[PDB]
């Protein structure tokens, strides 16, 4: 995870972004009165894989200003689009590239060898966040059933071999269309079942971590 | 007065302290917290916060707890006006009362007059036993208005804790329902009826969880992992759709460009025929900055449908996945889209479809399922269609499953292909096989046979030469295409014959 | 001239006489048979007798068959105009093609412009395989149009023989699909592929036989023993049915009083609630002469629809059957029950409907099977109506089962209940172990409570207090009183709001 004059950086991109669409989506046609009425919160809580830093957004004519609780101000520069893959810009006198994925009500974003989750709340919407739970996922376990009924052409693996989350394992056809079967848990290979050339039920059994 | 300070301050705590820590301790927030986290701040005017009820039987008398079990009122999402109602667990376990069915009618009514938007928020437990059938009545007027609205104005559905009982019927008349993950289920009738019936031991999130709605049941359009989520999905759903069937989509200033071209959908169509790719890929490289709302991702996975933008518009998209049953499209996919087009067609919202189909799903349980009926629902739809209707496709079209899946014949109005399309009444072997018949005996002969068959058909020209299809088009080119066409095509004028409704197959 | 009767007497043999014989012996009428036994006598018009096809493939130009394998025309039945035509499985198997298909097409326009029945009798084989794509583009010009004519003129599907592939979706896309037991079929699919794919093997019968589709899978809406018998039958419910969605029912002259009282139906509820009795006796007994036209009889019997008149003028009825899963209901009833709502609100034929329903029926498999939404359908059905309702309540009425069953809260008209109605949120076991929850140890004190929840609220008088029941009436008066109802109820005038169309759940 990030530290140091690394994550605050990472905050202030954040901060941007979440600012350049927010302005946007104001922009939006239908509404009931005129948005130059309304207003914008200064005041946001950016949260970066369990690490929160509050800030303040202001906009420098055309650039922007982010300022922390140490008194410490960046300014950040850039003309990244949405859609883009890479920002680019300049954060407080230094040049900086960070690699932006969207993300479910946030961004994910890589910098300097480190990666995090970033959302950005107002200060109610977080303290409303911060009752929502920590959840475990159960995990997967101990088999790999086939969830097609097709025939097994091709396995990749052999036992007493580790894989990691995401790796395929084995290839089965039906309809004149392959699918490749990917490892959903980490683990080592004990048993093997079935080989290429037979076909196999719906639920069969092919392997066992 | 500050009297009427303190009225409203103790109408505001509900069905007590501990209740309302209870509700915390679940991971669930409040009704009126949720209705804060889903209106623009400073926006929520209330409706009947004094309401009381008035029953008499069983001891009820003794117990008038202000609002009666629901919150109701409207406000602003991003500067436009709508209409909300949540329920207080808290208060009678949420159920509905005949004051509290009232004011649900009260903001479906003003919500249809003033033709905006309505989303109900859900947790509870269906008719207050103690009203006797008072309670009924009530359920029912709000039936007749959720029908009412259906096609005038959008309806949406959150279910954040149990619905169960005769509440499930009112969120299944709407456009859609979305549901949070560990804390919500619906069902008709509950476990201790199905254990002294039917000897089944089921849990509440086993009989009628998200899981099961969003992946085996058809009920659901989505899950999400816990409420602020939910809500701000459903904030961000709300910008893409219209207020009503009259003003047509919101426009919003584009960061992308019209006239780029992708090189890389160049190479996206493997050589081998029996290699898939995945249609997402195209989707997300065609919408307006990667940007896609996909609605049913857990259901009937071998078909994809949802929202993104085109030139600030909103557009709909279905296409076919070849990932998953190799693109085949059956019962459950036909009903999926089937929906989703004619929520579309309703509200005047442009439909793209992507088509890769080799032909319907083969066996018993299909046809013992019923789906011709069910494939007709797709064909209806779309036939019945009259905003723009633009359809590319990348590969296979085969059989009847062409067309339905948006073609020329049934009433589209630009129909592309790509060099590698494959428009035919059926694969060459089989073509051949049922031609030459009487000599099915060589070998060589079939097989050379065969080769002439793919070399003169199993392409787009045939097609082309009788004008079924408008353009063969590189696919780096696939987005310019489109967003000129929509464009031209925004002036659609149509209609269908004059009728109090169809008769489409249910 | 000599020559031309020689033309039309050549065009009369279609595929050869051989062929015809073939026909014969397997027990079955050929095409202008057919249509000769279902118009009055003299009355057929017959276009398009030399039509001719214009492929030049796979050699077809050398066998060229006037008309092209179907006869198409006009006539009368008992007077009235009828559109129709008939394919000739001697030519080509009965299969479509280009020419075919516009042959059809000419039909279904000219039936459209000027407002009568259409009736489309199959025994073919699909597309045509040599004709290629082209024959794919008539069936689509085929579908378009049997979409346009939903809910304007009444369209009729007679299966008497194969029908595979994408013929299968013009009859689903119908009002009434009717089937001839032991020599028609319908599927999508045929047992060929699916033993390549599935290994399953499975007989033409066994895999789309009437059978399967009266009794399991909700294709069909009836089956006849042979030809002949379909044909009448036909005829008889053409006589039932409006000409078009203006016109109204037809009408003729009654030999049965509308002033007759029927004691029997006093006796016809037993004493004991678990006895149950037949809901088709107490229908045959309430309509003109006895006559009654049932509308899916063999699939999902808890459910009774169908066809009857009071005061020589058409009637439709619902209702529920105590005497199979102790009327309950479920997915399937709510299908078909939803399906008819919609057919008669559209041709502007009332509604009578007779209540005796306990709830819905328990169970993971009702859950999983989308419940929630297949029972929507028949509330939202009734909610839209603006038809003339009446509804009698003969026995239980517990819960959202009552509200769906055409209640005065979603819109019926008129509403009555026979002494023995007991209408209630559930039963008085359930409602006190919910109520009296925490005192449910004992026993003496839980049958007293029992017995006062009983006598109280288990029976018609809570709901006659509060007006959700117009009148408790006697049940020999039942006949007497609907006859005049609906016949005051001639002048209803109701209007849904303007949209496109609904969005009810698929
Ligand atoms: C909705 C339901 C799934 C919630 O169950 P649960 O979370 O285990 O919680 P409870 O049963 O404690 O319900 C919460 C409270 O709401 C009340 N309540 C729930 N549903 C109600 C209804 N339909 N009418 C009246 N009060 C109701 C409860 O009786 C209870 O209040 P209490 O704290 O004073 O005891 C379940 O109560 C239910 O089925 N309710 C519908 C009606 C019914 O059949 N209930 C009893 C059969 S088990
Ligand atoms: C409709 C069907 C179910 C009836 O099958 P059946 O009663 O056993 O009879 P047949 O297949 O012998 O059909 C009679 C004739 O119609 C022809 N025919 C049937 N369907 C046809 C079609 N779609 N295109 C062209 N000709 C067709 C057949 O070639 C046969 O001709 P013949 O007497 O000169 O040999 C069947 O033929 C069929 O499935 N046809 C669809 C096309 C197809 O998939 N056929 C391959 C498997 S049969
Ligand atoms: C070759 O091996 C034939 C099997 C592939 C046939 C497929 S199954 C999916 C499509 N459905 C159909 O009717 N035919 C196609
Ligand atoms: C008594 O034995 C209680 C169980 C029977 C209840 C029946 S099941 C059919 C109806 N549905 C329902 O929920 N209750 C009724």
């Amino acid at each position: 995870e990030p530290e140091g004059p690394v994550a605050h950086r990472l905050a202030a991109v954040a901060a941007a972004i979440d600012h350049k669409l927010n302005i946007r989506k104001r922009g939006i046609s239908g509404q009931m009165r005129d948005p130059s009425l309304l207003t914008f919160q200064r005041e946001r809580v950016v949260v970066l894989s369990g690490q929160r830093f509050n800030v303040t957004v202001d906009p420098d004519g055309d650039d922007l200003l982010v300022t922390f609780d140490d008194g410490t101000t960046a300014p950040v520069r850039s003309a990244w689009r949405p859609g883009a893959p890479v920002w680019s810009g300049t954060v407080g006198d230094q040049s900086v590239a960070i690699q932006v994925r969207p993300l479910l009500n946030g961004v994910f974003l890589q910098h300097a060898g480190a990666a995090a989750e970033a959302r950005v709340f107002t200060r109610r919407e977080a303290e409303l966040a911060d009752l929502m739970p920590v959840k475990e996922n159960a995990g997967s376990g101990k088999q790999l059933l086939c969830p097609m009924p097709g025939l097994v052409k091709q396995i990749m693996v052999s036992e007493g071999q580790e894989v990691k989350n995401g790796e395929p394992l084995a290839i089965v056809e039906a309809m004149k269309m392959e699918n490749v079967l990917r490892a959903e848990r980490d683990g080592t290979i004990s048993k093997i079942a079935a080989k290429e050339g037979d076909s196999l039920a719906v639920d069969a059994v092919i392997l066992e971590f | 007065l500050e009297k009427l300070e303190e009225r409203r301050a103790q109408a505001r705590l509900g069905g007590g302290e501990k209740r309302l820590e209870a509700q915390h301790k679940r991971g669930k927030l409040t009704a009126r917290e949720r209705i804060e986290l889903l209106l623009d701040h400073g926006s929520f005017e209330e409706f009947d916060m004094f309401v009381q009820h008035r029953s008499t039987d069983f001891g009820m008398e003794k117990q008038k707890i202000p609002g009666d079990g629901v919150v109701t009122g409207w406000g602003t999402v991003n500067g436009r006006t709508v209409f909300l109602f949540s329920k207080d667990f808290t208060v009678f376990g949420g159920s509905s009362s005949e004051a509290h069915a009232a004011k649900i009618v009260k903001v479906q009514d003003m919500a249809l007059k003033m033709r905006a938007p309505i989303i109900g928020i859900f947790d509870a437990g269906g008719a207050r036993i103690q009203e006797g059938v008072a309670a009924l009545g009530g359920h029912g007027e709000v039936f007749r208005r959720n029908v009412a609205a259906s096609g005038v104005i959008p309806q949406i559905s959150v279910i954040m804790g149990p619905c169960a009982g005769g509440d499930v019927y009112s969120p299944a008349m709407t456009d859609f329902i979305f549901m949070v993950r560990d804390t919500s289920y619906m069902f008709v009738t509950g476990p201790d009826v199905v254990k002294t019936v039917t000897n089944e031991v089921v849990t509440a999130e086993e009989l009628g969880g998200a899981k099961v709605h969003t992946s085996k049941s058809s009920i659901a359009d989505g899950s999400f992992e816990n409420d602020v989520e939910a809500i701000l999905q459903i904030r961000r759903l709300l910008d893409f759709l219209p207020a009503n069937n009259i003003e047509g989509v919101p426009e919003i200033e584009s960061f992308d460009d019209v006239n780029r071209l992708d090189k890389s959908l160049d190479t996206l169509i493997p050589d081998n025929p029996n290699k898939p790719y995945d249609m997402g890929e195209l989707i997300r490289r065609v919408v307006d900055e990667g940007d896609f709302f996909e609605i049913q991702a857990a259901y009937a996975r071998n078909i994809i449908t949802g929202f993104g933008r085109v030139e600030g518009r909103t557009v709909g998209f279905v296409a076919n996945q070849p990932l998953v049953l190799a693109g085949v499209l059956d019962s459950d996919a036909s009903r999926k889209a089937a929906r989703f087009v004619r929520f579309c067609n309703a509200f005047s919202i442009p439909i793209v479809t992507f088509v890769d189909v080799p032909g319907f799903l083969p066996g018993t349980a299909q046809e013992y399922g019923g789906l011709i009926k069910h494939g007709a629902k797709l064909l209806f739809a779309y036939s019945q269609a009259t905003v723009p209707l633009v359809t590319i496709i990348t590969r296979k079209a085969f059989g009847g499953a062409y067309i339905v899946m948006a073609s020329k014949h049934v009433g589209a109005d630009l129909n592309y292909a790509w060099p590698t399309a494959q428009i035919a009444v059926m694969g060459a072997k089989g073509a051949v096989e049922i031609i030459f018949r009487a000599e099915i005996g060589d070998a060589d002969k079939v097989a050379e046979r065969t080769k002439e068959y793919e070399d003169r058909f199993l392409s787009p020209f045939v097609a082309a030469e009788r004008g079924y299809i408008d353009e063969v088009i590189m696919p780096h080119s696939t987005r310019k295409r489109i967003a000129r066409a929509l464009g031209m095509l925004r002036t659609k004028e149509m209609e269908q014959p004059r009728k109090k409704h169809d008769n489409i197959p249910l």
